RNA sequence: CGCUCGCCGGAAGACCAAGGGUUCCUGUCCAACGUUAAUCGGGGCAGGGUGAGUCGACCCCUAAGGCGAGGCCGAAAGGCGUAGUCGAUGGGAAACAGGUUAAUAUUCCUGUACUUGGUGUUACUGCGAAGGGGGGACGGAGAAGGCUAUGUUGGCCGGGCGACGGUUGUCCCGGUUUAAGCGUGUAGGCUGGUUUUCCAGGCAAAUCCGGAAAAUCAAGGCUGAGGCGUGAUGACGAGGCACUACGGUGCUGAAGCAACAAAUGCCCUGCUUCCAGGAAAAGCCUCUAAGCAUCAGGUAACAUCAAAUCGUACCCCAAACCGACACAGGUGGUCAGGUAGAGAAUACCAAGGCGCUUGAGAGAACUCGGGUGAAGGAACUAGGCAAAAUGGUGCCGUAACUUCGGGAGAAGGCACGCUGAUAUGUAGGUGAGGUCCCUCGCGGAUGGAGCUGAAAUCAGUCGAAGAUACCAGCUGGCUGCAACUGUUUAUUAAAAACACAGCACUGUGCAAACACGAAAGUGGACGUAUACGGUGUGACGCCUGCCCGGUGCCGGAAGGUUAAUU
RNA sequence: GAGGACCGAACCGACUAAUGUUGAAAAAUUAGCGGAUGACUUGUGGCUGGGGGUGAAAGGCCAAUCAAACCGGGAGAUAGC
């Protein structure tokens, strides 16, 4: 049993993009961005608890920071985590 | 058998080979068989410490039985086999119990053949007793220096140990060298000489085949300069000084052995 | 032309990495140095 | 963007490791960067993009080597190393085909699979390791056979009837693809099998391995490419049809066979042969010890659950890596089409990729890189430097000398294209139907349809020339030096120098001499005088003379002299 | 079917010439050249450390540095020039 307080810490926000949107209404997938010690089965957990769908499957990727310029100060921004979570057929989010 | 290669190469002109139809063709006996991996010469703080060492063929090293003290218990041989650790051959030999050993060939020694160690023993070929149990004037190779610690000496191929004299608690033996040196009774001994006599004759022929065997070249200390060897320098071949190792020692007749512990053992000098 | 520096990872990190440098009192010299000057990169330690 | 032209194509194509780190895709901008302009960019800015039980890492296991509790050694710092613990470049479970994005895909989707482990039932049951045994597990070279990748041709299906003479045909163009998995067990490779009794071996035990003696049977087992079947009534598929935001989307879809040739890939960690004699440890199989006893544990079937984490974009013979540069340099692995060809050479092409980030004119000297040259032909020059020349295959033929192998491709010379016939395509290779047999199958024998196919001879024929291009030895005579193949002054010296097999002297009896080291130790060597070190000489042939006064080395020890000490 | 065998690509070298010499390049390009189953060549990793290593020996090489590397220190060495 993950504690439902690790559970409320693991979702971060909805990913937002095309690739996001055609996952969603062609293989009924949403994609997130999760906090990037996340593991597979914390997201399951989380969004079946949260979001109240049921979940077939997750899979995920890190996301590398850029680096970027501001005022002649070089930067990078933080890596994250990306989940792509499978939907049950029939689940709507 | 000794056998000349014939000149259809430079490099194989002056080959003579040593070929024994005897030996085995296949693989060794796997359970007394370990690893063996090179050393270049060098020692523990990686300096090359013996020079001309490297490179050659990869070699498995072979678990002898040089101590012989099965006592009792017959073996027959069942072949002689290639050692590449060593110029004698070496025979594989199964006692009646069922336990295999490798044990140096002697001269004559065959597959079927019967050996046997101990106290006991029949004075033959490949048996292995005590000297004390050895008649004197017997030539016998293997031979212990201490009781117990494995044979020693008279072990190349070819190689044998005159037993001359036997007083007290000590026998007398002449080696190969020439010296005369004593050695407790105790110490065992194998009769016959090391089989292979016929190592010598064999001819390399080429550079390639010391190579082969993990030896690399000689440079004469004549041919550097003077910060690299005693002998080195000159304006053409010039050499104008006594000869001497590359650390500055007399190397035409300067003798070494410095060792007054095992003096008392040595009747006389080889020379 | 080969030229001298030919990259490796593991020997980069193996030659003169943090651990490396721990591993005897003249490399905790090293970083001691180091740290006095003030370096950003104490190390090739990526 | 289009049409044309040219260039690479054993790469200048495709794909990785390494290294780099957003360079990737889209929009937008042109200050600076880009050796020019720039609307373009690997440039600025912003947004997007990397999806795994099966690929890799992590992980289990070890090599060289590293570290190393105690320990041994050393003024201190430290050195070495035992038990151990790390360390890949090596050993260890499992996924394929098709579709899809602007950008990821063996990761997403579709279809079809597989592996290991935890639980829980059912049935049967001796389980148990830090120990024993097996296995893993290993070289070089060479030779075939059986195959596949792959290609070519025919058949089949669709399309075509030609910008200029001809083209309904023995004509032209295109396609003719299909995996892992599961089943079967073939070419081939290895091994006799089974059952009893006994035993000084495997640190104890052992039913396991090893050894000994009988009985019986003779075929039993292990391994194995490919093929065949299924996977697949599926997928893909030339093209056609309809819209386009003219970039491309959506729908449908024929044939989908055979023969021949064929690898450097597979059978093959095989086989044959040679000497220089060819890792380790775990996973895996098996044996028992202590111990546990209708318990645990083991075996099998079924069900269910789990397989986390990190990498995954992009460049990679390069404008993204190493070279200060968008630098004619350097960079390990994999893939390998057509015609000619021995070929991965070479020429022209395919797929695919490119025209090298200043151009426009002109048509002086001179420089660079090339082409041709009257007569002469080394007169050039230090020197034939450079250039020119030779150049293939088959056959004829080939001297001195020689260590009998060589020299030798010595030298020199002849033939060579195309067409027809021999022979509507030969010798040879391959091989279907049919027939016979069978211990009936992926079988044997016969049989030869079809396919493929040199080389030769005779006759004819075109050109100045038939090894026509690219490609591709110049040859001979005398002589010095070094025997030879090798090595060397990275960046002015490749040699006659160094090495070398062979030879000799000499040291070295093993706790070897010797070498690294205040030392412990380590190398020498798990070697032992037919061995190991040092030194000189340098294949081989015939040989290697005289001198021990000097210097050194070896032996001697009666005498002289002589240190600390007393 | 032997061989430090033979011809010859890849691969490893570097004998000659021209060019280049503020280079396309701080050692190359082009035409020729040698080895090409071996004393061969190559990837990854390891070991040897400065009077020290390694050296088929050229005082060669040890990061474009070698008759004693590089960095820091004694250090403002000393300099009848
Ligand atoms: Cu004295
Ligand atoms: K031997
Ligand atoms: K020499
Ligand atoms: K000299
Ligand atoms: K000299
Ligand atoms: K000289
Ligand atoms: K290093
Ligand atoms: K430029
Ligand atoms: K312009
Ligand atoms: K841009
Ligand atoms: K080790
Ligand atoms: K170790
Ligand atoms: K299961
Ligand atoms: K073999
Ligand atoms: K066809
Ligand atoms: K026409
Ligand atoms: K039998
Ligand atoms: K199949
Ligand atoms: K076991
Ligand atoms: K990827
Ligand atoms: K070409
Ligand atoms: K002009
Ligand atoms: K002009
Ligand atoms: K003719
Ligand atoms: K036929
Ligand atoms: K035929
Ligand atoms: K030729
Ligand atoms: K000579
Ligand atoms: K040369
Ligand atoms: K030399
Ligand atoms: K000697
Ligand atoms: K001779
Ligand atoms: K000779
Ligand atoms: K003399
Ligand atoms: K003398
Ligand atoms: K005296
Ligand atoms: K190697
Ligand atoms: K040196
Ligand atoms: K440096
Ligand atoms: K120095
Ligand atoms: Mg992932
Ligand atoms: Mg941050
Ligand atoms: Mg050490
Ligand atoms: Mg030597
Ligand atoms: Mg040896
Ligand atoms: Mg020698
Ligand atoms: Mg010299
Ligand atoms: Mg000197
Ligand atoms: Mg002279
Ligand atoms: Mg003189
Ligand atoms: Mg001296
Ligand atoms: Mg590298
Ligand atoms: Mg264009
Ligand atoms: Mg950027
Ligand atoms: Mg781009
Ligand atoms: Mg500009
Ligand atoms: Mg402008
Ligand atoms: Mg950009
Ligand atoms: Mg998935
Ligand atoms: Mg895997
Ligand atoms: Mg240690
Ligand atoms: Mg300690
Ligand atoms: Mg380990
Ligand atoms: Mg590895
Ligand atoms: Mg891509
Ligand atoms: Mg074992
Ligand atoms: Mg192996
Ligand atoms: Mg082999
Ligand atoms: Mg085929
Ligand atoms: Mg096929
Ligand atoms: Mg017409
Ligand atoms: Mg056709
Ligand atoms: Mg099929
Ligand atoms: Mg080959
Ligand atoms: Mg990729
Ligand atoms: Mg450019
Ligand atoms: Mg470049
Ligand atoms: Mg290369
Ligand atoms: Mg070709
Ligand atoms: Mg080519
Ligand atoms: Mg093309
Ligand atoms: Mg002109
Ligand atoms: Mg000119
Ligand atoms: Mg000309
Ligand atoms: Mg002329
Ligand atoms: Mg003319
Ligand atoms: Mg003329
Ligand atoms: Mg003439
Ligand atoms: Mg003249
Ligand atoms: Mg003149
Ligand atoms: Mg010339
Ligand atoms: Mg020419
Ligand atoms: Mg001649
Ligand atoms: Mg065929
Ligand atoms: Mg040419
Ligand atoms: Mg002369
Ligand atoms: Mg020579
Ligand atoms: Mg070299
Ligand atoms: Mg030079
Ligand atoms: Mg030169
Ligand atoms: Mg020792
Ligand atoms: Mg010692
Ligand atoms: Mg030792
Ligand atoms: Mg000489
Ligand atoms: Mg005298
Ligand atoms: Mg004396
Ligand atoms: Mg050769
Ligand atoms: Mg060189
Ligand atoms: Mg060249
Ligand atoms: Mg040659
Ligand atoms: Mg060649
Ligand atoms: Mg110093
Ligand atoms: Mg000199
Ligand atoms: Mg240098
Ligand atoms: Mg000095
Ligand atoms: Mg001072
Ligand atoms: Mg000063």
């Amino acid at each position: 049993m993950i504690r439902e307080e690790r559970l409320l810490k693991v979702l971060r926000a909805p990913h937002v993009s095309e690739k996001a949107s055609t996952a969603m209404e062609k293989s009924n997938t949403i994609v997130l961005k999760v906090a990037k010690d996340a593991t597979k089965a914390e997201i399951k957990a989380a969004v079946q608890k949260l979001f109240e769908v049921e979940v077939e499957v997750v899979n995920t990727l890190v996301v590398k920071g850029k680096v970027k310029r501001h005022g002649q100060r070089i930067g990078r921004r933080s890596d994250w985590k990306k989940a792509y979570v499978t939907l049950k057929e029939g689940q709507n989010l | 058998a000794v056998v000349k290669c014939k000149p259809t190469s430079p490099g194989r002109r002056h080959v003579v080979k040593v070929v024994n139809p005897e030996l085995h063709k296949g693989k060794p006996f796997a359970p007394l068989l370990e690893k063996n991996s090179k050393s270049g010469g060098r020692n523990n703080n990686g300096r090359i410490t013996t020079r001309h060492i490297g490179g050659g063929h990869k070699q498995a090293y072979r678990i002898v039985d040089f101590k012989r003290n099965k006592d009792g218990i017959p073996a027959v041989v069942e072949r002689l086999e290639y050692d590449p650790n060593r110029s004698a051959n070496i025979a594989l030999v199964l006692y009646k119990d069922g336990e295999r050993r490798y044990i140096l060939a002697p001269k004559g020694l065959k597959a079927g053949d019967q050996i046997q160690s101990g106290v006991d023993a029949a004075i033959k070929p490949g048996n292995t007793l005590p000297m004390r149990n050895i008649p004197v004037g017997s030539t016998v190779h293997n031979v212990e220096m201490k009781p117990g610690k494995g044979g020693q000496l008279a072990r190349s191929a070819g190689t044998y140990v005159q037993i001359v004299a036997r007083d007290g608690a000590y026998v007398t033996l002449r080696l190969r060298s020439g010296e005369m040196r004593k050695v407790e009774a105790d110490c065992r001994a194998t009769l016959g000489e090391v089989g292979n006599a016929e190592h010598m004759l064999r001819v390399l022929g080429k550079a390639g085949a010391a190579r082969w065997r993990g030896v690399r070249p000689t440079v004469r200390g004549t041919a550097m300069n003077p910060v690299d060897h005693p002998h080195g320098g000159g304006e053409g071949r010039n050499f104008g000084k006594h000869p001497v190792t590359p650390w500055g020692v007399q190397t035409k007749g300067k003798k070494t052995r410095s060792n007054k512990r095992t003096d008392k053992f040595i009747v006389r000098r080889r020379s | 032309m080969k030229r001298t520096f030919q990259p490796s990872v593991l020997k980069r990190n193996r030659s003169h990495g943090f651990r490396a440098r721990m591993a005897t009192k003249n490399g905790r010299q090293v970083l001691a140095r180091r740290r006095a000057k003030g370096r950003a990169r104490l190390t090739v330690s990526k």
